[PDB]
């Protein structure tokens, strides 16, 4: 609310900034004959860490101030869901 | 089993000739068959003959000049004249 | 379409006293004189 | 199309692989993801496994992954095949009058011959040595 | 060829391979069907394959004119191709 | 409508010269029309049956009949490249400048499909090179938009 | 056709001039891809590399392939010819 | 073996500042250098594909990247060079 | 819904047919595309073929072609069924 | 020299030895402008970086995007190699075509030791890239406090 943002803005920024883009090639087929170089172009790749997610840029304010995801959210590795919790003889456990 | 006496023949466009030329060849075949009543009887197409249809051309330039999107044009036409499945509802506990 | 190509199915029967094999052989004869690029095949009861 | 090897792996190969489970008689699984934009995943089964059922079981799992794949991958068509790895034969096609180019002949084969061969019983996989025609729009950034 | 190699370079190596079968194995080789851009990889600018068909066994009398000696001589000649791995080989009774 | 009329519409479309012959002898209505307003002459012109076109005209067919959208047999013949039919129709009084409901002329249609010889015939019979359809387009506009340089030359 | 794609209307300028697809692109029939190029004995060629379905009979399948090819031949454009550069099955028939 | 690849970093902040959407950036980059399967057309009676891609001569050299423009929200044309940076690195052409 | 025969054939029927590969024991395939907006493709198998296996192979090749079909066709669904012509009985229900 | 580019990449100290002693261009450049020094710097081959420099390798050689071996070493956290390069006159404030400096790169990857050396040799802390960013700006964005405090 403070930043005039919603979960829609968060979701949109994550899709844009946690992305894996097919970007094509330099010197790919069909080439100009005589081409010597053939190389993949690598654009955005998936983020890999809480640090990277935290600096996702939601917007910059009129005074050049930046609003980062970590400014509106806690970022951490955690379960896809939190419904199941097991114990082995009273001690924290997992299992199959 | 069809008729013991009957045959089931397929005429085939082997070279991208198109519908009209296939039709002409079919007709040519049917006319020749009809000159052998001594051997062939009731040689006929199993399917349907071409019929009048109403060809409507959308003028892209005029649409663009008027600020009317092709998508609004085409769904207006199809939804109105052809009908359009929108989504589902629940009528007394059954999805329809 | 028939085996993935545009087609038109044609039905008919052998004239009285004539075998279907004979009728089929004629149809093939006639089919051999059609315009370039037009082929044929037998299906259903005739395929067998 | 246009993907590098890591993009293929992390966006397609891993996703399909993670859905590959509860398949009977599976001995092992291997895959290549390459900078041609291509993935191949091979599942090898115990001798005596009914290949029809192996294929059915693989595809039942693949269809759980399908919706998670990039739209551009789904539209290229993913395939599931049960065939030997080696070629049974290569059928070649040439033009003796020299009146069709390599590209012309390849399109002829793709458009008039390949499908019927691919539908023939016993034919597990058909590779075209060439490519079917597409309508190519070759853009010029200066004019754009 | 090494990844990074061009379709044009792969074609040059294929030409050498084809040339060898067409000129040095005239008496043994009936035909060569060479494919640029496909190998057991498969696809790639830096890969290719040649399918070779030999004349009938009857015209290939002697050990020196059988597949093992042909493929061995070929591999040896091809070893002197720069910046490429090229080798001819006979399929086994059972690859598997 | 009449039974002979229907038979004539069918024979004309199918190009059955002899049946047409007999139908003419028996007084089959040359002015018969189906639901879309096509006469035997419309059908013959569309499907390209030259001899039937000539027989129909000899038997009092309306050369300038128009369908429910205002199109004439000359429109059809011109659009589908039937040169000799085009010439016969014109010889027999066809309106070279006839506009359908869209303001489209036989010249527009021939230009659109790139039928050069038909375009020349139409100009020879007085076709109006400056006629505009409902969108303000002429045959020349069509030629350039299609990128047909030969045709564009002719219409200059 | 390329002609039709070329006249796709991208936009009309402020002065009413038209921008067609052909104004910003070359338009041609060309391969879905340009990676695979084959030669037969040094000449332009295409072909089908066929693999046997698991458990299928090699000889039966080869016979069905030839039977299907034979149905296509009579409709080939002039000069087009099937060649047989690589077949594993003749050896089976002959050795047996 | 790993090979040189061209790493391009899209600058989110600059893109936001100029009002250029990440989707337009990625589609322009991908379509031009990688090609894009748009939809189907009918070639001599057979359904086939339509591809958009840069003509070869504009996707051969690293410097070509900055010759591609994206249109910003305010209607201005902005070159790739204004919102991206690039560097050479190594990566795998084939991951097992 | 609302499609004419050619629209059905060229956006549905051809696409499906082009994907009916790698299915065992097929004798032949046939189809009708009609102006009621309907397509039926019938695949007929060798006597002795397991009908359930034939049907699942067909359904599975179709499943993988679904993303190539128009949205409105995906929305209606495409049925794959064992073909039979015999009814045990027909129960009519009327209002009098 | 093509032999040298390869041997350098594989870190074949012994092989670089020969080719060297057989007069292969030490500043041989491949398709992207990388010299044997770029390659040794990237793949972390200290011993080969040393030999190369002892044989007159241009220490400020740059690839087709304006990047130097110091860029590579600093970016991939090769502290030793960074020190050696600088001691041999590597331009500490070298900018690539993007205006990016070795300091920018080290700071981005959070290579603290390396950042200190670069500063030691007079890396300009206020140097801006094409987007006007400093190593400090970067340290802040990445939320790296240990690094930001240093750049101060
Ligand atoms: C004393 C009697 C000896 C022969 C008796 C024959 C009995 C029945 C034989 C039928 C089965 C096949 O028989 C045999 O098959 C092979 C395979 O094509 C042929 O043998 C072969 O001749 C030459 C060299 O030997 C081969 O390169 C060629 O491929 C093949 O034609 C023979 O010409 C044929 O005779």
């Amino acid at each position: 609310n403070k930043f005039q943002l919603t979960p829609v803005d968060v979701i949109t920024a994550i899709k844009a900034q946690n992305a894996q883009v097919a970007a094509g090639q330099l010197g790919g087929t069909p080439p100009v004959k005589g081409q010597q170089l053939n190389a993949s172009i690598i654009a955005q790749t998936r983020l890999t860490s809480t640090e990277e997610f935290g600096k996702i840029l939601l917007k910059v304010n009129q005074d050049g101030s930046r609003v980062l995801l970590r400014d509106v959210a806690k970022i951490e590795l955690g379960g896809e869901n939190y419904d199941i919790i097991a114990e082995f003889n009273g001690q924290p456990a997992s299992g199959l | 089993l069809g008729t013991a006496t009957g045959f089931d023949f397929e005429l085939i466009d082997q070279a991208g000739l198109g519908h009209e030329k296939l039709t002409q060849a079919r007709n040519q075949l049917l006319a020749e068959a009809a000159k052998h009543p001594d051997m062939l009887t009731s040689v006929r197409p199993n399917g349907l003959e071409d019929t009048p249809q109403f060809k409507i051309d959308i003028d892209q330039e005029k649409a663009q000049a008027l600020g009317v999107s092709i998508n609004d044009i085409n769904t207006t036409l199809g939804a109105a004249w052809g009908g359009s499945y929108v989504n589902d509802f629940i009528d007394r506990g059954r999805v329809k | 379409r028939y085996n993935g190509l545009p087609s038109m199915e044609i039905l008919g029967q052998a004239a009285p006293g004539k075998s279907t094999g004979e009728a089929m052989e004629l149809m093939e004869q006639l089919a051999s004189k059609l315009p370039t690029g037009v082929g044929y095949d037998w299906t259903g009861m005739s395929y067998q | 199309p246009g993907a590098d090897a890591k993009t293929v792996q992390d966006t397609v190969t891993q996703v399909i692989e993670q859905n590959m489970n509860g398949i009977d008689n599976l001995m092992y699984m291997s895959s290549n993801s390459d900078s041609t934009g291509t993935v191949q995943i091979t599942l090898t089964f115990e001798s005596g496994t009914d290949a029809d059922i192996a294929q059915v079981q693989v595809q039942n799992k693949l269809q759980l992954a399908m919706p998670l794949l990039p739209q551009e991958v789904q539209q290229q068509g993913v395939s599931v095949e049960k065939s030997s790895s080696s070629f049974l034969m290569v059928v070649g096609v040439i033009n003796t009058d020299g009146t069709m180019t390599q590209e012309d002949i390849s399109d002829y084969v793709a458009a008039n011959m390949k499908d019927a061969i691919s539908r023939t019983s016993g034919v597990g996989d058909v590779q075209l040595f060439g490519s079917q025609y597409a309508m190519r729009i070759w853009m010029n950034p200066n004019e754009l | 060829l090494p990844a990074g190699a061009t379709q044009e370079r792969t074609q040059k190596v294929l030409n050498e391979v084809t040339h060898y079968y067409l000129t040095k194995e005239k008496n043994n080789v009936e035909s060569v069907f060479a494919v640029n851009g496909f190998g057991f990889a498969g696809r790639g600018q830096n890969t290719g394959i040649a399918f070779v068909s030999l004349k009938d066994w009857a015209d290939r009398p002697g050990e020196e004119n059988k597949v093992e000696a042909i493929t061995m001589r070929a591999t040896r000649a091809f070893s002197q191709i720069k910046d490429a791995m090229v080798f001819a080989f006979n399929l086994p009774a059972i690859v598997e | 409508g009449s039974d002979l009329g229907k038979k004539l519409l069918e024979a004309a479309r199918a190009g059955r010269d002899d049946e047409v012959r007999i139908l003419m002898a028996n007084g089959a209505d040359v002015n018969a029309a189906d639901v879309v307003g096509w006469t035997p002459l419309h059908l013959a012109a569309y499907w390209g049956h030259l001899e039937i076109v000539e027989v129909l005209l000899k038997n009092g067919a309306d050369v300038n009949a128009y369908d429910t959208l205002g199109s004439t047999p000359l429109h059809l013949a011109a659009h589908f490249g039937h040169l000799e039919i085009v010439e016969v129709l014109l010889k027999n009084g066809a309106d070279v400048n006839a506009k359908d409901d869209n303001g489209i002329t036989p010249l527009h249609l021939a230009a659109n499909r790139g039928h050069l010889e038909i375009v020349e015939v139409l100009l020879k019979y007085g076709a109006d090179v400056n006629a505009q359809d409902k969108f303000g387009k002429t045959a020349f506009d069509i030629s350039i938009n299609n990128g047909n340089e030969d045709l564009a030359e002719i219409l200059q | 056709s390329t002609e039709e794609f070329g006249k796709i209307l991208l936009k009309v300028n402020q002065d009413g001039s038209r921008v067609l697809l052909r104004d910003v692109a070359k338009i041609e029939l060309g391969g879905e891809n340009y990676d695979i190029i084959a030669e037969f004995n040094g000449q332009p060629a295409s072909g089908l590399g066929i693999k046997l379905a698991t458990g299928a009979n090699a000889l039966d399948t080869a016979a069905a392939i030839r039977a299907e090819l034979a149905k296509m031949e009579p409709f080939f454009p002039s000069g087009l010819k099937i060649v047989y550069p690589y077949d594993t099955t003749p050896f089976v028939k002959i050795s047996i | 073996e790993d090979t040189p690849q061209f790493k391009i970093d899209i600058d989110q902040e600059k893109a936001q500042a100029l009002g250029v959407s990440i989707n337009d950036i990625n589609t322009t980059l991908g379509a031009a250098w990688g090609g894009s399967y748009v939809n189907d057309f009918i070639d001599r009676g057979r359904v086939k594909k339509v591809y958009v891609m840069s003509e070869a001569k504009y996707r051969m050299l690293p410097d070509d990247i900055g010759d591609w423009y994206v249109r910003a929200a305010d209607g201005q044309m902005v070159p790739f060079s204004a919102f991206s940076s690039s560097r050479w690195e190594y990566g795998s052409p084939r991951l097992e």
